[PDB]
């Protein structure tokens, strides 16, 4: 047993088998392994040659777009004390990553950044979805435009003395066109004011009647000084027609807020292909969780 | 001891588990989801077939 | 035991590899009963093949039902194939929905985290929680079926060991019973109205149900040669190592 | 008998991806969730019935 | 392909589901016929 | 054109195309013949596979069997002149070559060849179509019996001095066992006579009513004296399995020839699993032409 | 496999005519009706 199952010297075995066997079985497995994954390789190739390489050939998925935000909060919840300096450090580290994309020296000479209206305007179609004319072109979009939060002037971008910002961004979809709300008499109440029918208009507020009163001024800051996103920076040609492209960006100082208390707050983007689901909470809209605790 | 035996005394522990866990969710977190409810709805059926 | 190692396969490139989860804990339980409780069953029934008195008495001590062969056949051979067949349903939804290949290794530590709206797939749009996580059901909706047809496949070269199906026939009333219901389940499960929110299974697109099909034809044919070559040549290599 | 010795396998290889696990920075926690779930799937059932 | 490109974001899953569920049923039918038929 | 289609020496190419593209083109019509003679290899492999090796898959084409002879004569005609020798040379030069492989020197020893009955009996049968007892063995088939058509004593057989023999046999078919006419009241008129239940009768006569007064003594040589085919060599195991296996034989005397006149003589066999065709003019019969000019 | 082992030399080729006719009637009919589908 011990001895003769691992070598036994009459028959010539190790573990059981001599070694011709041991060579026969050791090659089939090689061989067949080999064919095996000859075939895999070739099925996947031919699903690398079926699809386009300037469009993915399902959108029903990522439609309508989402809202993301910066700072980067774990359950929806920004909190942080006005003393201790080492409490904001994870929101700033995470603000700066997102705007340290768009700074000037990155979007610098005429290629392939070109500039386009100081004021919201509308769409603009460069072209198909091709190679023909090379790399596309997109619109610049300047750090300055964010006024209070630039981290230009006050690096911490507010944190420092009990006034927040939050950076909304919509999630970036090729070849999807933003439409706002007409000016009907059907519109919410908000909205009335200053229609600009090239703006995609942003708003937040408060989940709860009650924390309405808790919520102070929502000063929000933005292309032209609206709130909302200006639709010239749409379409989106996707990344391999539109490398260096950047999407706009919406600044919103939560001032004068109450301190010591939990503060839900939701901000909703309003337009026709826009849609929010009560099953994804970032759907269109999103919430945030505030309490500046000093 | 086929209700209880051996193997399916864990799946017994993943309906457990879970149903702790929805019950953490709603009595804290407003508007929960329900992931873990049908979850432990549907380990239960299964020892129980 | 052939269906153990296309379970275990995802859990394993999943750690290792750090790609998303292909195969979940409510869709395994699916394939566990069903298409290993009523189609084992049938086999019991099967008939005997034309050979049962042509052949010599078996030698207890050195002829066991359980012996280093069949490991050789389910595990090794026909197990690492079905395996092969469920990765490719999950490769394909995944590269039409906008994820490739070659980005998919590493993004399982981004995947996972429940606070990245913006995860950025290869055309370079930007996703949510949920809208990743709904191709990522699709794929573990996909992966039960591409398994049910394959083992279409190993249900029907398991009947024989030693003659064809074209010889023994398809007289068996229960195996078929359990093709045909088999079937049934994984059409119901994926395309039922609710299913989404009680179980997680979401509908299948029509392109997609055709993904196994090549690795259960290469299953049968390989099996129908494998047992020519013994009927041909008896104690030969092949009947000294895969003749379970 | 059987049984037996696909246990003995087992046991080996959950062990075994608990190194790999930590040589790769898995929590501690983490690798023996997996231990216990490689061990219970790699062991067959219903043979005997 | 324009801004009134909405049914690149459309699918008709509805139809789906119907012609899903029609075969399904048609397909477990058929298997009770083979396994009952005769009564044995 | 004549020149610059040739060779010409600015792009390189000649008869066309450049280097390159001749080591290409070359290079994918080699690999594409290559997998081409793959797979025809191994569809043909599989078909050498799924026959036997001791038995046809189809027996129905060659059954029942048929009647062939010696000498090989070309349009069934035997003509030849009692004076000069060069006239049945081609005809001996046959007849020879058939009985030249019942020599008792190759039917020597106990294998594998055993000593059967000296006058007719009944079948043989030495086990299934398998290789379990190796090697079948064959009854001996003796030059001698043939009396007058050896070639031992008359080594022309007969056309020296107008006289001709006519070797005939029976068409080797594997698993064939012959079953002769029963002696119940119908029966040709000739069977009657010598009904030896172990003997398959051949029978020899004129085509037409004319030519019977013309052809003058047929006799048969045979095992046993009778004129027709004893079953104990049936059947017949094929050659992987009866390697050095003899087939009975009937020689045919048409002694009493008129000279110088077309004789049409037709030989028939009789028996069950013997069917005769209109096509096919040797299916259990067949026709001679003899003419013994002088 | 015994003397009247007559059937290993008869094969049933009415029955494949009988079929085979069957099936060139089929596909035949088949045709004419896809081919003149509208009376054009
Ligand atoms: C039911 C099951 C059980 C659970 C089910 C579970 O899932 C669920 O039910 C959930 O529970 C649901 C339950 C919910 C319950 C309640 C909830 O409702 C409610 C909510 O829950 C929420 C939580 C929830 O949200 C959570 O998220 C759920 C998840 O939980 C898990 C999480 O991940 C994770 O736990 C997060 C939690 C947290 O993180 C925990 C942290 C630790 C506790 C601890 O660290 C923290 C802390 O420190 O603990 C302290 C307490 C201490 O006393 C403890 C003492 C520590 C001991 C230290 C000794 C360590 C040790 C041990 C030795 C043996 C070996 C040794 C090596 O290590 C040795 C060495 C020594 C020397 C080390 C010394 C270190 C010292 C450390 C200690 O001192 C302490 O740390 C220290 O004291 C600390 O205080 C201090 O701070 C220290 O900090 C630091 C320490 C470090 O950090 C730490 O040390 C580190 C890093 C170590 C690293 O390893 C180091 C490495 C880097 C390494 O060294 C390294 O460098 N390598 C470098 C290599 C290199 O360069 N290489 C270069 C190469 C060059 O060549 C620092 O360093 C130190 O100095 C410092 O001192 O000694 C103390 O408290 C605190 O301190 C605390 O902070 C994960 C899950 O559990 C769960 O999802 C809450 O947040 C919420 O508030 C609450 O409301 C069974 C499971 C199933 O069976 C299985 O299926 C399973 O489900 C799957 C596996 C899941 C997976 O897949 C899923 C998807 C599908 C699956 O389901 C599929 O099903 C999978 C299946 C499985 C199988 C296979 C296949 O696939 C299928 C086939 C089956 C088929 O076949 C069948 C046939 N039979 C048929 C069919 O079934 O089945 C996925 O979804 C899953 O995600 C996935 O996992
Ligand atoms: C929508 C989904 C549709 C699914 C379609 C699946 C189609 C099937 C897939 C592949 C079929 C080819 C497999 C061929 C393997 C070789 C089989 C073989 O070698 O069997 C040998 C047997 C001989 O046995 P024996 O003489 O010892 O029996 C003795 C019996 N005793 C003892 C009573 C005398 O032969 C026999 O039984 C005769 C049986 C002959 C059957 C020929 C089938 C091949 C024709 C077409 C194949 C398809 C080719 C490419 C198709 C791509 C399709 C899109
Ligand atoms: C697009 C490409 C897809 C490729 C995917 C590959 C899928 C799997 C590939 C192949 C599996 C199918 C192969 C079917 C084999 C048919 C063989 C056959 O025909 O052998 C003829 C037999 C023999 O007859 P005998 O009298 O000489 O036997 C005498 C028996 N002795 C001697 C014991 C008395 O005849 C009989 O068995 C009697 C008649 C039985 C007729 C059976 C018909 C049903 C076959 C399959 C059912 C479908 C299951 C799938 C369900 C999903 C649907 C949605
Ligand atoms: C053989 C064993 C193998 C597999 C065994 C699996 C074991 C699983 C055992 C039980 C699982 C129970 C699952 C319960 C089904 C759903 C129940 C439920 O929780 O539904 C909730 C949903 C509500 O969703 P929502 O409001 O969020 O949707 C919002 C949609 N928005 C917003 C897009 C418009 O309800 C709805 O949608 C309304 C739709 C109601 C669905 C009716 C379907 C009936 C379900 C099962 C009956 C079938 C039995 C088979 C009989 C065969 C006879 C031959
Ligand atoms: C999507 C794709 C669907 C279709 C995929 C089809 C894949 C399946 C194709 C082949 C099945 C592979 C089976 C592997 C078995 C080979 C093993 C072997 O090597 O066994 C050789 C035996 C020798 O036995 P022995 O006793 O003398 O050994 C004595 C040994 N000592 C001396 C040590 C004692 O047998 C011999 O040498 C003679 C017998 C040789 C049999 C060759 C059979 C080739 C049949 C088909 C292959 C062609 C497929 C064409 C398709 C084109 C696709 C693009
Ligand atoms: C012994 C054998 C007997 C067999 C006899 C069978 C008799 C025939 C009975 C039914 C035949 C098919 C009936 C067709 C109607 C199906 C209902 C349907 O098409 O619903 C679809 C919609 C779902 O909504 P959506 O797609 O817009 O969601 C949004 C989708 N997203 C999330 C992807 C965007 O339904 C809704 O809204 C409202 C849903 C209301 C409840 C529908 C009930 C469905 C559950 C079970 C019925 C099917 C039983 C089949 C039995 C098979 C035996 C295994
Ligand atoms: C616009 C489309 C309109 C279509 C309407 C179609 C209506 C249906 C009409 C016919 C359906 C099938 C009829 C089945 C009867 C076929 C006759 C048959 O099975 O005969 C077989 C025997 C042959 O003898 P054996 O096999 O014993 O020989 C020995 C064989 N060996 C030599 C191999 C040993 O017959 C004999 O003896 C006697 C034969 C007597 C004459 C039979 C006539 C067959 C010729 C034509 C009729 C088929 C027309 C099909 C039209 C298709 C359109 C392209
Ligand atoms: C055993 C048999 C059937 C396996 C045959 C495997 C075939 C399909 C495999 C073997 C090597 C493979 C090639 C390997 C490398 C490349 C280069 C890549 O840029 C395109 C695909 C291409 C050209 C692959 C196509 C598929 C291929 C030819
Ligand atoms: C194995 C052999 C004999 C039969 C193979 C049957 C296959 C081709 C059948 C089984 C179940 C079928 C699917 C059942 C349901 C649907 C949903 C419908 O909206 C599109 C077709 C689709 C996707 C069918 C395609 C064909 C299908 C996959
Ligand atoms: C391009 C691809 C698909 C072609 C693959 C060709 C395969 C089927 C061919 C290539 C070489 C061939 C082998 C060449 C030699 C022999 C030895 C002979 O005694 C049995 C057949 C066998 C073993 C052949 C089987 C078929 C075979 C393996
Ligand atoms: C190309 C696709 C879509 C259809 C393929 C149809 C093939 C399989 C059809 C066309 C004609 C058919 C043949 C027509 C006639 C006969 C004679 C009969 O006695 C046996 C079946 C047999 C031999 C049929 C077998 C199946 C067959 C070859
Ligand atoms: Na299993
Ligand atoms: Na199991």
């Amino acid at each position: 047993g011990w001895k003769k199952f691992l070598w036994d010297s009459e028959k010539k075995e190790f573990l059981g088998r001599t070694g011709s066997s041991w060579f026969k079985i050791f090659l089939f497995y090689l061989i067949f392994y080999g064919c095996l994954a000859g075939i895999f390789i070739g099925t996947i190739q031919v699903l690398l040659l079926t699809l386009s390489d300037f469009e993915p050939k399902y959108q029903d998925r990522v439609a309508p777009p989402g809202l993301s935000h910066a700072p980067y909060a774990i359950k929806t919840e920004i909190s942080f004390s006005i003393s201790n300096p080492k409490s904001y450090e994870s929101f700033v580290k995470s603000m700066h990553k997102l705007m340290d994309l768009y700074n000037e020296s990155s979007q610098a000479g005429n290629s392939p950044f070109e500039d386009c209206s100081d004021t919201p305007a509308d769409y603009i179609k460069r072209g198909d979805l091709d190679d023909s004319q090379g790399q596309k072109k997109a619109c610049r979009f300047s750090r300055m435009w964010l006024k209070n939060c630039s981290g230009l002037d006050d690096t911490t971008y507010g944190y420092a003395e009990g006034k927040p910002c939050v950076v909304a961004k919509l999630n970036r979809i090729i070849g999807f066109y933003p439409k706002p709300l007409k000016n009907t008499t059907d519109l919410p109440e908000e909205l009335q004011a200053n229609y600009n029918q090239y703006v995609l208009p942003l708003r937040c507020a408060a989940k709860r009647e009650e924390d309405r009163e808790k919520i102070g001024s929502i000063e929000y800051f933005g292309l032209g000084g609206y709130a909302g996103f200006p639709l010239q920076y749409y379409p989106y040609y996707g990344k391999r027609l539109q490398k260096k492209y950047l999407q706009p960006l919406l600044a919103i100082q939560f001032t004068n807020l109450t301190q010591n208390m939990e503060l839900r707050i939701e901000c909703k983007v309003y337009g026709e292909n826009i849609d929010y689901s009560e099953k994804d909470r970032f759907r269109g809209r999103f919430e945030v969780k505030i309490e500046v605790k000093s | 001891r086929q209700l209880f035996g051996g193997f399916s005394i864990l799946l017994w522990i993943g309906a457990i588990l879970c149903f702790l866990a929805y019950g953490i969710q709603a009595a804290t977190e407003d508007e929960p989801a329900n992931d873990n409810l049908y979850l432990g709805v549907v380990l239960s059926t299964v020892v129980i077939v | 035991l052939t269906s153990n190692i296309p379970e275990i396969t995802p859990f394993l490139v999943f750690i290792i590899g750090n790609v998303p989860l292909p195969l979940g804990t409510v869709t395994i339980l699916c394939i566990d009963l069903g298409t290993d409780m009523v189609p084992a069953i049938s086999l019991a029934y099967e008939q005997a093949e034309s050979d049962i008195m042509k052949r010599q008495p078996r030698n207890p001590k050195t002829d066991k039902l359980v012996n280093e062969r069949l490991i050789s056949m389910a595990y090794g051979q026909i197990g690492m194939i079905q395996a092969l067949g469920g990765f490719f349903s999950y490769f394909v939804i995944l590269a039409e929905n906008g994820f490739l290949p070659m980005d998919l290794i590493g993004k399982r530590v981004r995947w996972d985290d429940r606070w990245i709206s913006d995860v950025e797939d290869s055309f370079g749009q930007q996703w949510t929680y949920e809208q990743r996580k709904i191709v990522e059901f699709t794929c573990h909706t996909s992966f039960f079926i591409s398994i049910v047809v394959v083992q279409w496949a190993d249900l029907i070269i398991c009947k024989t060991r030693r003659n064809s199906i074209f010889q023994q026939g398809m007289k068996n009333k229960i195996l078929i019973f359990g093709l045909f219901e088999e079937t049934a389940l994984a059409a119901f499960l994926s395309y039922c109205p609710g299913t989404d929110v009680a179980l997680r299974m979401y509908p299948l697109k029509p392109s997609w149900w055709f993904c196994a099909f090549p690795y259960s034809l290469i299953i049968f044919l390989y099996d129908e040669m494998r047992r020519f070559i013994i009927r041909r040549s008896p104690g030969g290599w092949v009947e000294q190592e895969t003749y379970y | 008998h059987f049984i037996h010795i696909i246990t003995g396998v087992a046991v080996f290889l959950g062990v075994s991806f608990f190194i790999l696990s930590l040589i790769l920075g898995y929590s501690w926690l983490e690798a023996v969730i997996f231990l216990i779930g490689i061990i219970v799937a790699n062991v067959p059932e219903g043979l005997l019935a | 392909e324009g801004p009134d490109n909405d049914e690149r974001f459309t699918y008709d899953y509805y139809r789906l589901r119907v012609v899903g569920l029609i075969v399904a049923a048609v397909l477990c039918v058929i298997g009770i016929i083979i396994l009952l038929a005769g009564k044995c």
